[PDB]
């Protein structure tokens, strides 16, 4: 039979303030499309994307988090099982960037010790509304020694690269 | 009303899974009938016996995929139920808080509850596939030791 089977299962998590574009980032990675209508996430959700790295298929179970603080207590449940975590902020929203420090200590508080963190500056396609300088995004990522990407769910910038890099990070650390 | 895009996508997946499944079933048969033909012949024998090995390993592969296909069909139905629950929840959610009765709050809560359940059910199917995978890797290692 021609349709093969996956060889490993990775569980990822997307966290960030409501409206940073977590869902759109995932939908671009899953279905390669983009919708402009803001439909806020309810509770929690996840998608399946299987991708090939190092010659071995990897199934990605990517959990999508509701940014609204009414569901924050739910998301905290899913930190422990996560193998990779996406911190997503909005370059057009200064408040979403200052809350990054707060999100990070929710990670170290709950998630496993060997968890892979990654910072995503979404909506990088909006030059005229940019509030957070790219340099500031790399600065704080460097102080935590994590990776950083300025992404765009609309223009499809650094989305495929972002997820694939997080997976290759996880794959290298398993022996 | 006319069928929406996201439902149509789910539809083609389901149909495609059934086609794949039917191919598995017929392959499982064609190998069963061929299996009786090799068994009767024995009653170069020596190699005749490992074209039958090659078959046994392939028959094994078919069962593995069949198991995956059956679970795959269950996932889509849960995804279908999840969309319906999700739309039923946003309708209630958007209505003005000023005009919400306890009944309106309760039913809004029971759908949310029911919504989170199908998501937990979906997660169980994901784990189920992983538990099979680890069993078949274990078998594979021994089978090719
Ligand atoms: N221009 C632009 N808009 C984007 C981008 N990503 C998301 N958006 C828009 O920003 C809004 C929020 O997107 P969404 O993914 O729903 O945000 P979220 O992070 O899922 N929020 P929540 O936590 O409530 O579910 C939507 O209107 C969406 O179209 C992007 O890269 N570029
Ligand atoms: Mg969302």
């Amino acid at each position: 039979m021609a349709k093969k089977t996956y060889d490993l299962l990775f569980k990822l998590l997307l966290i960030g303030d409501s409206g940073v574009g977590k869902t759109c980032v995932l939908f671009r990675f899953s279905d390669d499309a983009f919708n402009t209508t803001f439909i806020s996430t309810i509770g929690i959700d996840f998608k399946i994307k299987t991708v090939e790295l190092q010659g071995k298929k990897i199934k990605l179970q990517i959990w999508d988090t509701a940014g609204q603080e009414r569901f924050h207590t739910i998301t905290t449940s899913y930190y422990r099982g996560a193998m990779g975590i996406m911190l997503v902020y909005d370059i057009t929203n200064g408040k979403s960037f200052e809350n990054i420090s707060k999100w990070l200590r929710n990670i170290d508080e709950h998630a496993n010790e060997d968890v892979e963190r990654m910072l995503l500056g979404n909506k990088c396609d909006m030059d005229d509304k940019r509030v957070v300088p790219k340099g500031k995004g790399e600065q704080i990522a460097r102080e935590h020694g994590i990776r950083f990407f300025e992404t765009s769910a609309k223009a499809n910038i650094n989305i495929e690269k972002a997820f694939l890099t997080l997976a290759e990070d996880i794959l290298r650390k398993t022996p | 009303g006319h069928m929406k895009q996201e439902e149509l996508k789910r539809l083609y997946k389901a149909q495609a899974i059934q086609r794949q499944l039917e191919e598995v079933e017929e392959r499982q048969r064609a190998s069963e009938i061929q299996g009786v033909r090799l068994e009767k012949a024995l009653r170069d024998e020596a190699q005749l016996l490992q074209e039958w090995f090659k078959l046994v390993l392939e028959k094994n592969k078919l069962m593995r995929y069949e198991s995956e296909l059956l679970i795959m069909a269950q996932e889509l139905e849960l995804e279908d139920h999840q969309s319906r629950l999700e739309q039923k929840l946003r309708e209630k959610m958007l209505k003005e808080e000023s005009q919400k009765d306890e009944k309106d709050l309760n039913e809004e809560q029971e759908v949310f509850t029911e919504l989170m359940q199908v998501i937990e059910q979906r997660d169980k199917l994901v784990d189920s596939l992983e538990e099979q995978r680890i069993r078949e890797k274990a078998e594979d290692q021994h089978f090719e030791s």
